DNA sequence: ATTTTTTTTTTTT
C-alpha cells in the first residue's frame, strides 16, 4: 500500500521521542520493560495516540486490523534494530471511552471498538493455526512459500518440486500454533434496562489472553465486531444460522478484588488508627448498621462473620477448619429484608442465590469434546476461597445439597464417591440464610431445632444465629413514622471508600495463637452445664461451641491486631455466645444467667 | 417489464407527495410510515390495484422512497429502504387467511410472548434464502462449483428479531384456540415491544423456502430436464410478516369519554377542570362512587366503597435508595357460597385495562417465570417469559385461592413486598420489578362461617397469608326476607330492560377519565394530624391487645405503612396535596372494622 | 439412538 509509508514513520516519531509528564516517556522504557519480563504485550492508551495525532481515528476504521498489524511491525523493527541480543526467544494493546451492551449493532462491525461483558462457565485451552506447509508427494522438494498463510491456495501442478505435484501430501510437523481458550459472556445486574435479553454472545481472545477468566466475573476489553467465519450459506431455510464473534485486544479488569487503588492515597490512615483499638466495638460498630433502629445485636452480630478462613494446623490432625456460618429464624415482618447487600461488597468472593423456586440445585462432572452443544455446570465452591453464598428461605434446599455444606464444614472439603471420574472440590467459603419456621412464625423459648426444622447431622456444623421475638415498644415505632415521613424525606469514624483496607489487613497480619488462657472454664461448660444446663432445652455443648469461638473470637480481637491475648476481647466475643445460646432454651434459662454473669 | 406496473405506482406516488425522513439522516433508519387512505386521497383508489404486489413491488417503492431522499439529500447507493403503511380500513380476521391472501396488507393484533432475541443476519442482490455464494462466472468461463469469499465490510446490512403470537381475545370463537404463529421484522421496530399490547401490523404473509421437509409428501419432484440419447424435494407452510405497528387502547394528554378541548400542565391531562372539578370535592360524588358504579349489584356496600382507590397509584414518593417503598396493597375478598362471587369479578377485568382475568387453580409455580430452555432454540437460554408480571403497572386478579399448592408462598410473599424474579436452573442470577398487586378468591372450608372456631382454623392453612394481606372485607349471608327482595325487586327490572339497573348519574367513563388527574399532584405528609397517627395505631393497639386472650392476631408495620397509603391515595382522590386529618378518622374507622369479620 | 435437560401428568397417607 502507499499511506503506510507515513504510519511506519509517524509510528516511530512518537514510541520514542513524543514525551508529557516530565519526560521520559515510557514507551522508551515500557519496550525494555516487557523484553525483560519475557512478556510480549506493549500497551498504548488512545488519550496520547490522540494527543500525538488525532488523524488517528477515521482512516483507521477502514479496517482497525491494519492498525494492528502496522503497529505489531513497527515493535519488531524497534525490538531487534535495538535488541539483537534477545532475537532468538509480538502484539500490542490499548486501553478509553465507554460503549453499552445493545447499542453495537450491524454497523459497527470491524472499526475502533471499545466494548464490556461479563464471564460465566466455558471450555478449556486449546490452540490454532498459522502457517501453510503442504507438500510431498512425488518429488517433493523443498519449495516454500513466502508467509505463514491463513486460507490461501493456489494448488497447481507447477510447483517448485519439478513444478509438479498436482496430486497433495501433507505435513504433521514444523508447523506453529497458540493457544486459546473459549469464552462466555454475561451482562450485568447493576446496568440493567429492565430485563431485556440476558446478554450471551460469541466473544473470543487468544494465546497470550488466555488461562485468566473465572465464572460469573468481569473484566474490560477493547473488542471489535466480526462474525463467525460461515454461519450456514446455502439455499435453506426461513432464516440463515447466523451468530456474531468478538475477540480480545486488550481485557482490563472490571472488578479488582484486589488493591484497587491504581496512580485512595490520601485517606488511608484512618483505618488503622480508628479500627485498631478494643473501643472499635464502638467506633467501627457505632457504623456497623446504621440504617434503621432496631436490633443492635445483629449488627454487633453480622459484623463478625465477615470477617475469617484460616489453616494454622494444628498437630498433625488435619486440616480442621476455616469457615463462617450463620442463620436466622425469623417472620416477614421482621425488618431482616435487606440480608446481604454491603459487606459483599466488602467480600473478595462471594457469589448471590435466592431461595428455593430459585435455590440452587448445582450447588456434576463429566468431561467432553465440544461438538455443537457440549456444556455441564453446577456448584460453585472453588469460587467463594473465603467467600459467601447470601441467601433467603433456606429450608427448602436438598439434603444432598446440604451433604456438600456439612462435608465443607467438617473436612473442609466435598467428597464424591463412584462416579466416572471423581474430581474434588475444596471449600473454603461461607454461608447466609434466611429461613421460616414451621408451624407459624416463630415458636418461643421451647426447642429451637423444631422451632424450624433442620435436620440432625447439619445444624451443628453451622455457627452464628440471631432471633427476633419481639413485642410491642412504643416511642420508637413513633420515631419510626418519623422515620417513614422523614426518610420518605430525602426530596430531590472508618472512611466509606477505605472500611475494605480493614479486612484486606486486620485478617491478614494478626493471627494470634494461645495456651490454655483459662479455658478449663469450658471445662465447666462442659461438666456443669452437663450437670447444670441439664434437661430445659440444654444439650447444646460440643467442640463447636469453642471450635466456632476460635472462629470469631478471634475475628473480634483481629479486628484489633492485639497478637496475644487474655479472656479479655475473647469473652466479649463470648458475650454474643451469652446473647446467641441463651435464645434456644426453655424459659429455664438463666442457668445461663447464672452460669455465665460472671464471663458476660 | 410488467413490473413497470410499480414504476407507475412509484411514479404515481413520489410526484405529488414531493421530516420525519429528515430525522432518519444520522444513522440513514430510512423508516417512514405512511397512511393507506393516501391510496384514496391521492392515488385515486387504487387500493386493489396497490395491495397484493406488496412483496412483488415493495421493492420499487422502496426504490423511489430512496430516490425521494435523493431528491434533496445527497443520496448514494449505500441507501436503503423499509416501508411502514398504515391506517388500514375494514380490519380483517385471523382466519382471513388463504393461499390466496399473498401480499396483501391485512391488519392484525395479538399479545407478545414466547419471544426470540437479537441475532441479525459484485453488488448485487444476493440477500435470498434462494442463495448460492458459489456461482458461475462473470466476465470469463470458470468452474460452476467454486467460489471466492469477499467484501462483507464494505457494504449494507440489516438487524432484526422473532416472535410468537396467539390469537386475539376481542375474537374468541368455539371449539378452536389461540394457536401460535411466526414472524421476523426489521429492525427499526425491534425490542420496541413487550408483552401485553394490541395492535393493526401489517400481515403481508408468505411462505418458507425450506431447506428440507418432514411429512411434505404432497409431490416430490424437481426443475429437471428430459432424458434423451441428492435430490431436492418441497413441500413448504406458512408465516407472517410486517412492517408497522401501533399499540392501541392503554393510554395523559387524550382528551377521553367526557371532555373538552381545554388547556392543563400538558395539552389535556387534567384539562377539564371546569367540568370534572363539579365532581372533585362535593362528597355526592362519593356516594355516587359508591351507588353509580355498580347498579346491578348488591350485597355488602362497603366492598361497593372501600376496594376503589385499588385501581389508582399510591405513594412512588422523593425517598431513600436503600429499600423500595409500596403505593398499592394487598387484597381478598370472602364470604360463603351463593352471595355471587361472580357479579364485579368480570368487571374487575373490565372497568380499567391490564385487569387479567384468569384462574389460579389451574396454575402451576411456572405461572411467574415459565420455566427454562435447553436446545439451542434462540441462545440456548431464553427463560424470561413468564404469566403474572406483564402488567406495565397493572392487575392480574386470580381466582380460587384455595386448592392451590404451597408455591405461591414464596411467589408472593416477595411479589407485594420485595417485587423480585428468579429461577433455579441455568439462566442466570437475574432479578426484575414485580409491577402488580392482587385480590382475593378465597371461600371457607363448607363456606359456612360456624362461629366456634379461630379464622386462621376455620380456613387452617399457611400462616402469614393473614398478616400480608391488609384488608378482607367479607360478605357473609344470613336469612332475612327484606334483603333477598331488595335483590328480587333489583331483578324487577334487571330483565324489564328498560332503566334495568339502579339509577346512575355518574357515567363509569367520566370516571375512569378523573382516576389520571387523580395521579398528578404527589402529595406530600407532615401533617400534625399525621403525625398523631401514631397515636391513632396505639389507639388501636389497646384494641389489637383486645382480642389478645381470646383469638389473638398477627399484626405488624405493613399494615401502618397501609393505613397512610391508604390516607395518601386518598388526598389524591381529594384532588388536593396536604392529607386532610379526616383521613385519620376514616382510616381508624374502616380498619377498626376489619376486627368485625373475625370477631368470634 | 445415546450425550445436556423439566415439567406435566401418572397416581398418593
Ligand atoms: N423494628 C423494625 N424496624 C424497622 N422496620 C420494621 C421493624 N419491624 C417491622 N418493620 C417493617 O415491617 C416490614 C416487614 O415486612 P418485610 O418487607 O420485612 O418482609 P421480609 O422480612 O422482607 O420477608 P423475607 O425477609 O422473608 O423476605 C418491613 O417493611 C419493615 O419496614
Ligand atoms: N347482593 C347481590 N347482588 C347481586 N346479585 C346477587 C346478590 N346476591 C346474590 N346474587 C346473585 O346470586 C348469584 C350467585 O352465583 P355466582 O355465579 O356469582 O356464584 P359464585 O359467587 O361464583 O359461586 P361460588 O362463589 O360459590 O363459586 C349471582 O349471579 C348473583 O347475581
Amino acid at each position: 500500500l502507499g499511506p503506510r509509508t507515513e504510519i511506519a514513520n509517524r509510528f516511530q516519531s512518537f514510541l520514542r521521542t513524543f514525551v508529557d509528564e516530565r519526560g521520559a516517556y515510557t514507551y522508551r522504557d515500557r519496550i525494555r520493560r516487557m523484553c525483560e519480563q519475557n512478556m510480549s504485550s506493549f500497551v498504548v492508551s488512545y488519550t496520547d495516540l490522540a494527543n500525538k495525532e488525532h488523524v488517528l481515528a477515521y482512516f483507521l476504521p477502514e479496517a482497525p486490523f491494519q492498525m494492528l498489524e502496522i503497529f505489531d511491525k513497527v515493535a519488531k523493527d524497534m525490538v531487534l534494530s535495538i535488541f539483537p541480543t534477545y532475537e532468538r526467544v509480538i502484539h500490542v494493546r490499548i486501553s478509553p471511552l465507554i460503549e453499552e451492551l445493545r447499542t453495537f449493532r450491524k454497523l459497527h462491525l470491524n472499526q475502533l471498538v471499545r466494548t464490556l461483558g461479563v464471564v460465566t462457565a466455558t471450555t478449556g485451552v486449546l490452540p490454532q493455526l498459522s502457517v501453510i506447509k503442504y507438500d510431498c508427494v512425488k518429488c517433493g522438494y523443498v519449495l516454500g512459500p513466502f508467509v505463514q498463510s491463513q486460507n490461501t491456495e493456489i494448488k497447481p501442478g507447477s510447483c517448485p518440486e519439478c513444478q509438479s505435484t498436482g496430486p497433495f501430501s501433507i505435513n504433521m510437523e514444523q508447523t506453529l500454533y497458540r493457544n486459546y481458550q473459549k469464552i462466555t459472556l454475561q451482562e450485568s445486574p447493576g446496568r440493567i434496562p429492565a430485563g431485556r435479553i440476558p446478554r450471551s454472545k460469541d466473544v473470543i481472545l487468544l494465546a497470550d489472553l488466555c488461562d485468566q477468566c473465572k465464572p460469573g466475573d468481569e473484566l474490560e476489553v477493547t473488542g471489535i465486531y466480526t462474525n463467525n467465519y460461515d454461519g450456514s450459506l446455502n439455499t435453506d431455510q426461513g432464516f440463515p444460522v447466523f451468530a456474531t464473534v468478538i475477540i480480545a485486544n486488550h481485557v482490563v479488569v472490571k472488578d479488582s478484588k484486589q488493591v484497587v487503588q491504581s496512580l485512595t492515597d490520601e485517606d488511608i490512615a484512618t483505618i488503622q488508627k480508628l479500627s485498631k483499638d478494643p473501643r472499635i466495638v464502638e467506633r467501627v460498630v457505632a457504623s456497623m448498621a446504621p440504617s434503621i433502629y432496631g436490633h443492635d445485636y445483629i449488627k454487633r452480630a453480622l459484623a463478625l462473620a465477615l470477617f475469617g478462613g484460616e489453616s494454622k494446623n494444628p498437630g498433625e490432625k488435619h486440616k480442621v477448619r476455616g469457615d463462617i456460618n450463620l442463620l436466622i429464624c425469623g417472620d416477614p415482618g421482621t425488618a431482616k429484608s435487606q440480608f446481604l447487600k454491603y459487606t459483599e461488597k466488602v467480600a473478595p468472593r462471594a457469589v448471590f442465590t435466592t431461595g428455593q423456586g430459585a435455590s440452587a440445585v448445582g450447588l456434576y462432572v463429566r468431561r467432553n469434546p465440544v461438538s455443537r452443544e457440549w456444556t455441564l455446570e453446577a456448584g460453585a465452591l472453588v469460587l467463594a476461597d473465603q467467600g459467601v453464598c447470601l441467601i433467603d428461605e433456606f429450608d427448602k434446599m436438598n439434603d444432598q445439597d446440604r451433604t456438600s455444606i456439612h462435608e465443607a464444614m467438617e473436612q473442609q472439603s466435598i467428597s464424591i464417591s463412584k462416579a466416572g471420574i471423581v474430581t474434588s472440590l475444596q471449600a473454603r467459603c461461607t454461608v447466609i440464610a434466611a429461613a421460616n419456621p414451621i408451624g407459624g412464625r416463630y415458636d418461643p423459648s421451647m426447642t429451637f431445632s423444631e422451632n424450624v426444622n433442620l435436620s440432625e447431622p447439619i445444624l451443628s456444623r453451622f455457627d452464628v444465629l440471631c432471633v427476633v421475638k419481639d413485642e410491642f415498644d412504643p416511642m420508637q415505632d413513633q420515631q419510626l413514622a418519623k422515620f417513614v415521613v422523614h426518610s420518605h424525606m430525602k426530596h430531590h469514624e472508618i472512611p466509606q471508600d477505605l472500611l475494605r483496607q480493614y479486612i484486606v489487613y486486620a485478617k491478614e497480619n494478626i493471627r494470634p495463637k494461645l495456651t490454655n488462657i483459662d479455658e478449663d472454664k469450658i471445662a465447666k461448660m462442659y461438666a456443669q452445664l452437663r450437670q447444670e444446663s441439664f434437661a430445659t432445652g440444654s444439650l447444646p455443648i460440643t467442640v463447636r461451641h469453642i471450635e466456632s469461638v476460635i472462629r470469631m473470637s478471634e475475628a473480634h480481637a483481629r479486628m484489633h491486631l492485639r497478637e496475644n491475648v487474655m479472656e479479655a476481647d475473647v469473652s466479649m466475643a463470648i458475650r454474643m455466645m451469652l446473647e446467641s445460646f441463651i435464645e434456644a432454651q426453655k424459659f429455664s434459662v438463666m442457668k445461663k444467667m447464672r452460669s455465665t454473669f460472671q464471663k458476660y | 417489464v410488467k413490473d413497470e406496473v410499480g414504476i407507475r405506482a412509484q411514479k404515481l406516488f413520489q410526484d405529488f407527495l414531493e421530516r420525519p425522513a429528515a430525522s432518519l439522516e444520522s444513522p440513514d433508519r430510512c423508516t417512514l410510515e405512511v397512511s393507506f387512505e393516501d391510496v384514496e386521497k391521492y392515488d385515486q383508489n387504487l387500493a386493489t390495484a396497490i395491495i397484493e404486489e406488496y412483496y412483488h413491488i415493495y421493492p420499487f417503492l422502496c426504490q423511489s422512497v430512496s430516490n425521494y431522499v435523493k431528491d434533496r439529500i445527497g443520496l448514494k447507493t449505500q441507501k436503503d429502504c423499509y416501508v411502514a403503511f398504515t391506517e388500514v380500513p375494514t380490519r380483517h380476521k385471523v382466519r382471513d387467511l388463504t393461499t390466496s391472501k399473498i401480499g396483501t396488507l391485512i391488519r392484525i393484533s395479538g399479545q407478545v410472548v414466547r419471544t426470540h432475541p437479537v441475532h441479525p443476519e459484485i453488488r448485487n442482490v444476493e440477500q435470498q434464502f434462494k442463495f448460492t455464494n458459489p456461482t458461475i462466472c462473470r466476465n470469463p468461463v470458470c468452474s460452476n462449483r467454486k467460489r471466492f469469499m469477499l467484501d462483507v465490510e464494505k457494504s449494507l446490512f440489516l438487524d432484526f428479531q422473532k416472535i410468537r403470537i396467539q390469537e386475539t381475545q376481542a375474537e374468541l370463537p368455539r371449539g378452536c384456540i389461540p394457536r401460535a404463529v411466526e414472524i421476523i421484522l426489521r429492525s427499526e421496530l425491534v425490542e420496541t415491544v413487550q408483552a401485553g399490547d394490541r395492535y393493526d401490523f401489517t400481515g403481508t404473509l408468505i411462505v418458507v423456502p425450506d431447506v428440507s421437509v418432514l411429512a411434505g409428501v404432497g409431490t416430490r419432484a424437481e426443475n429437471s430436464s428430459r432424458h434423451k440419447p441428492g435430490m431436492r424435494e418441497l413441500n413448504y407452510r406458512m408465516a407472517f410478516l410486517a412492517c408497522s405497528v401501533q399499540a392501541t387502547t392503554a393510554r395523559t394528554d387524550l382528551p377521553m369519554s367526557e371532555v373538552t378541548a381545554e388547556d392543563m400542565k400538558k395539552q389535556m391531562t387534567d384539562a377539564e377542570w371546569h367540568k370534572i372539578y363539579e365532581m372533585s370535592k362535593d362528597r355526592n360524588l362519593y356516594q355516587n362512587l359508591i351507588s353509580s358504579l355498580f347498579p346491578s349489584i348488591y350485597g355488602n356496600d362497603e366492598v361497593k366503597r372501600g376496594i376503589l382507590l385499588q385501581q389508582f397509584g399510591g405513594v412512588a414518593k422523593t425517598t431513600t435508595e436503600k429499600t423500595s417503598l409500596r403505593g398499592d396493597i394487598n387484597v381478598c375478598i370472602v364470604g360463603d357460597p351463593s352471595t355471587a362471587k361472580s357479579q364485579f369479578l368480570k368487571q374487575v377485568s373490565d372497568f380499567s385495562p391490564r385487569a387479567i382475568y384468569t384462574s389460579g387453580k389451574a396454575s402451576s409455580a411456572a405461572g411467574l417465570t415459565a420455566a427454562v430452555v435447553r436446545d439451542e432454540e434462540s441462545f440456548d437460554f431464553v427463560i424470561e417469559a413468564g404469566a403474572l408480571m406483564l402488567a406495565d403497572n397493572g392487575i392480574c386478579c386470580i381466582d380460587e385461592f384455595d386448592k392451590m399448592d404451597q408455591r405461591d408462598q414464596v411467589a408472593i410473599h416477595e411479589a407485594m413486598e420485595q417485587q423480585t424474579i428468579s429461577i433455579a436452573r441455568a439462566g442466570v442470577r437475574a432479578t426484575l420489578n414485580a409491577r402488580t398487586s392482587i385480590l382475593a378468591a378465597a371461600n371457607p372450608i363448607n363456606g359456612r362461617y360456624d362461629r366456634s372456631k379461630s379464622l386462621q382454623q376455620n380456613i387452617q392453612l399457611s400462616a402469614p397469608i393473614m398478616s400480608r394481606f391488609d384488608l378482607f372485607f367479607i360478605l357473609v349471608d344470613e336469612c332475612n326476607e327484606v334483603v333477598d327482595y331488595a335483590i328480587a325487586r333489583k331483578i324487577v327490572d334487571l330483565h324489564s330492560n328498560i332503566e334495568e339497573s339502579v339509577e346512575r348519574a355518574y357515567t363509569r367513563e367520566e370516571v375512569l377519565r378523573y382516576v389520571t388527574f387523580a395521579r398528578q399532584f404527589k402529595p406530600v405528609i407532615s401533617q400534625e394530624a399525621g403525625h398523631m397517627l401514631v397515636e391513632n395505631y396505639g389507639h388501636l393497639r389497646q384494641r389489637d391487645t383486645g382480642t389478645s386472650g381470646r383469638s389473638t392476631w398477627r399484626i405488624t408495620v405493613r399494615q401502618l405503612e397501609s393505613m397512610i397509603r391508604l390516607s395518601e391515595a386518598m388526598a389524591k382522590l381529594e384532588c388536593s396535596n396536604r392529607v386532610l386529618e379526616r383521613h385519620v378518622k376514616e382510616a381508624f374507622r374502616l380498619l377498626n372494622k376489619s376486627i368485625i369479620r373475625v370477631e368470634q
